[PDB]
RNA sequence: GGUGGGGUAACGGCCCACCAAGCCGAAGAUCGGUACGGGCCGUGAGAGCGGGAGCCCGGAGAUGGACACUGAGACACGGGUCC
RNA sequence: ACGGCUUUUCCGGAGUGUAAAAAGCUCCGGGAAUAAGGGCUGGGCAAGGCCGGUGGCAGCCGCCGCGGUAAUACCGGCGGCCCGAGUGGUGGCCACUAUUAUUGGGCCUAAAGCGGCCGUAGCCGGGCCCGUAAGUCCCUGGCGAAAUCCCACGGCUCAACCGUGGGGCUCGCUGGGGAUACUGCGGGCCUUGGGACCGGGAGAGGCCGGGGGUACCCCCGGGGUAGGGGUGAAAUCCUAUAAUCCCGGGGGGACCGCCAGUGGCGAAGGCGCCCGGCUGGAACGGGUCCGACGGUGAGGGCCGAAGGCCAGGGGAGCGAACCGGAUUAGAUACCCGGGUAGUCCUGGCUGUAAAGGAUGCGGGCUAGGUGUCGGGCGAGCUUCGAGCUCGCCCGGUGCCGUAGGGAAGCCGUUAAGCCCGCCGCCUGGGGAGUACGGCCGCAAGGCUGAAACUUAAAGGAAUUGGCGGGGGAGCACUACAAGGGGUGGAGCGUGCGGU
RNA sequence: GGUCAGGUCGAGCCCGGGCUCCGUGAGGGGGGAGAAGUCGUAACAAGGUAGCCGUAGGGGAACCUACGGCUCGAUC
RNA sequence: UAACUUCGGGAGAAGGGGUGCCUGCGGGUGCGUAACCCGCAGGUCGCAGUGACUAGGGGGGCCCGACUGUUUAAUAAAAA
């Protein structure tokens, strides 16, 4: 069930058991890299750059293609990014979450009444709490990383 | 409304700690652990005692039974406090005078207190100056 | 969440066979699930199995042949010795050699009688009869 | 207060209500005469 | 806890002088209740529950405390000093 | 009853035994001679419907229960039953007791799910590959005194008791070797659980601001006379200072009628006039993004109906307290006329409800049928509408219902069914949510929470009947409605009560 | 071994302060048992004003009222 | 360092130990061994070291008035 409202939504991605890259790809795997570099460029995130790459190009996804530099894992756009140098600074989620939790409370700082959107921040604040848990174990950010409402505003 | 907790392999703490919190729920376990019963035992857990009478009364049969059961005030040596003690017999009374020491011993009633139809008296007469109440009612021996 | 997969497939093995279902479906598959099947085709409690790539952990296609009265996973898994084999066996069967300990050992998972057989004991993962 | 769920039915007893305010008058009670 | 010493048959805050703020604790410190610990005994199909005076091993005491002499061995039940 | 036999035991004696004795042992003389009691007798529980005594008195009774002039239940007589050199009474421990539940208990209605959520430690944790052997298993050295425990043999006559061998017990500790399925640990690779994101939509979800709906109340100006209101009936009350009522105007404070639905949104409490702004969450459709980031959570935090409290505003209608009118034997009430606090707004405290789906939360599985809400897909109509009809998938929300569950009522893919996790709570009814102690709050109160003593039941589901100042059918001159004649008032006949 | 001084262990006695337990103290508070008392009738049927929970105020006693809530509510 | 409490108090509650002189060290602020304070070690004298002077005695109950304050100049300062 879903992580607060215990609601059993269903609705998702459902792809095909596959291995290789089907054959009616137009693209190749630099043309593709090339592809990401761009929409990167252009502004996107990693899930709006691969949604672009799904609807207008025709790509099924870049999991699919190989690594040319390491036969031991497939591509993926954050792995591209990061091979050209433009991998988010921190996780895109938590930066989504950090920046709505900042914007929440630029609202209650107006409307100091609104409870049951302050309970919404509460919620968005466990869930930025449990991600922070999480890439502090894994050491994708500094050990003494600690989420402050008052300097998240320098990250937003 | 769930499977009963802690079952992993490594919950033994816990087990022990929910079994010994709820062993307290048990009136017989925290009665001997704490010992309430000696706290407040007149006879301080002994089998019998021994008192002196200091007067003969009789008490009402609860209902719907009807009848007077004649029972005794007995004072303890042990520690001076005052019973009431059942004169099991026919015509036990008329062997118990004032004054007299008496051996008293439990009544056999549910768990240790009174039984059938007299409430509050939870001892009863045995031997009355060192002679058995049981051989005085029947006759064989006189009371010196 | 999920928790154990292998006490998963075997809840629902004992649910279908119940109604009779000649054919069930397990998700997802495991090495594990996979030797424990492989055990009770060796012991004629189920029929044919077989493995189906879905792009994730996998499925298992199995046949019932409606000789199963029961089977259920083993939690937490106790570790047994060798001769430590009798108590569990009333624990958990009806009869004497009646059903089959489903057991990972040192040397893989296997019956409680091939255990004893070889010499060894292990972790008690499961039960069947 | 705690709840005791059977003491609301009526079988041979008062209600609890007004038990419960005769026990707070009670407590008051106490309260005064012991000085607290 | 350390640096240096005294004393001990011997290591030790056992004690002393000098340096620091350390040490224990909700996985229950401290405090309070009860109790000599064990081999074992009673009971139950077993899991377990309860007891742990008599026999053996170990520990303490000699009316309540505190001290010392002789001796390998005591601060000594039928040796000594004081309250 | 008659005729026989033996001397374990009894009495006396000789040896042997003992340090000396005694006890035991061999033998001799006498002789069935010296040797059975305790509880119980209605059931549970084997044993009497026998006889005398007491008549709710004596008494008996672990529990049920017996005794009231007919006692198999009390006392005794005679019988009978259970054990028997023992048999009964009292206290304690274990089993009984799956009433302490790891094996192995329960929480809708009987005791029991925090009023609801988020989260700290702990516990439980998706798939594949490789490495270590911590856990785990196997083998092998050093141990865990003896007695005690079990088995075989041998010695006291067998036995208890001892001796010789084998095993177990001391719940385990420790030196090495092997294994790698599982768990722990380190590395690598994934997407199924869970998060992030985009698209078109749904909703009384929340806050702020601005414009309205009638209705109710008051005030003024006209019309108009004597009533209005209210009840079962009345009265209090308003009304001649012009009431009720109709009309033209002004002012105020609550609430948003029908549509409205087993309807929709929220963790819960709760949330309905209409536009604009801000804001939370969820469902659906995604070959989109990260890659186990998850579940539950002792402590702790946040919200939380009504009511109440602090301070400042407001106060139309309702209305605790109170004051009057009625009813009644009484009425401190139900009924009627007024009425303060409150109900409302701003900033805080209180943290309590039948806060009840009386049902904790996440995951997998187990026949179907039929409504409705949202989304998507296909088909047919269409006035081409964001329109209508049918079918399918996902998620909510109701009803019936099969396997199965339950004491039953009933639940039954929205389980109260079988499994895998975590916390909370319960251990007969009262005493008692009381006493004491501590913490919190301005107070009221909140949280935590016993003992002495008392009791055999309390409690749940359902069945038959008897009842209801419940419903529906019927019937009756010892019921009525329509009627005839009377009794009840006087004297007397007769029968009762009383003297 | 006497006397004196110093340093230690240090009983006993006295004072103050914590902790635990034990015995009473006129009187007050309720609780439970009792018998065949006084006042009324609160609940069980629509129990005669449906019952019940939370808060608040009243009343000799059972309950009376107000606000919010449930059916563990009979009739239509 | 107690009962109680209006949580501010009660409070210097109560109760216990030390206190001179001399020989030196160390610390604070300070340019300073200037000036004022704060500690440490040793020796030593008396019956007595705040040696004179200065300089609270304390605790537990009850009635009245809440508190500070005012009053009969010249018998009443109090509960008025």
């Amino acid at each position: 069930a879903r992580m607060h409202a215990r609601k059993r939504g269903k609705s998702g991605s459902k792809r095909p058991p596959r291995t290789a890259p089907p054959i009616w790809v137009e693209y190749t795997v630099e043309e593709i890299e090339n592809l990401v570099v761009k929409l990167r460029k252009e502004g996107y995130s990693t899930a709006m750059i691969g949604t672009i790459l799904r609807d207008q190009y025709g790509i099924p996804s870049v999991k699919l293609f190989k690594d040319p530099d390491n036969p031991n894992r497939n591509l993926t756009i954050t792995r591209i990014l990061e091979k050209h140098g433009l991998a988010p600074e921190i996780p895109e989620d938590l930066m989504f979450l950090i920046r709505r939790a900042v914007n929440l409370r630029k609202h209650l700082e107006q409307h100091p009444k609104d409870l049951h959107s302050m309970r919404g921040l509460q919620l968005i604040e466990s869930k930025i709490r449990r991600l922070v848990k999480y890439y502090k174990r894994k050491g994708k950010l500094p050990k003494n990383w600690r989420y402050d409402p008052e300097t998240a505003k320098l990250l937003v | 409304p769930g499977k009963k907790a802690p079952n992993g392999e490594f919950a033994g703490r816990k087990l022990k700690l929910k079994r010994k919190k709820f062993r307290w729920s048990d009136i017989r376990y925290k009665r001997r652990v704490l010992r309430l019963k000696e706290k407040s035992d007149p006879l301080e857990g002994a089998p019998q005692a021994r008192g002196i009478v200091l007067e003969k009364i009789a008490v009402e049969a609860k209902q719907p039974n009807s009848g007077m059961r004649k029972a005794v005030r007995v004072q303890l040596i042990k520690n001076g406090k005052v019973v009431t003690a059942f004169c099991p017999g026919d015509g036990a009374i008329k062997f118990i005078d004032e004054h007299d020491e008496v051996i008293i011993e439990g009544i056999g009633g549910p768990k240790g207190g009174s039984m059938g139809d007299i409430p509050g008296i939870r001892y009863k007469v045995v031997k009355v100056n060192r002679v058995s109440l049981k051989e005085l009612v029947k006759g064989r021996k006189e009371k010196p | 969440t999920l928790l154990d997969p292998l006490a998963n497939a075997l809840s629902h093995i004992t649910n279908s066979e119940r109604v009779g279902k000649r054919e069930v479906y397990i998700k997802p598959a495991s090495k594990l699930i996979g030797e424990v099947l492989r055990v009770m085709q060796k012991y004629g409690y189920i029929g044919e199995f077989e493995f189906i790539d879905d792009g994730r952990a996998g499925v298992y296609r199995v046949q019932l042949l409606g000789r199963i009265n029961k089977a259920g996973a083993i939690k937490p898994r106790f570790p047994v010795k060798v001769s430590e084999f009798e108590k569990w066996e009333k624990r958990f069967l009806p009869a004497f050699e009646f059903g089959i300990l489903i057991v990972s050992t040192s040397q893989g998972v296997m019956s409680h009688k091939e255990a004893i057989e070889k010499g060894i004991g292990g972790r008690l993962i499961a039960y069947v009869y | 207060m705690k709840r005791r769920p059977r003491k609301w039915k009526k079988k041979g007893r008062m209600r609890w209500k007004w038990i419960k305010k005769r026990i707070r008058r009670l407590k008051r009670q106490r309260k005064k005469e012991r000085g607290l």
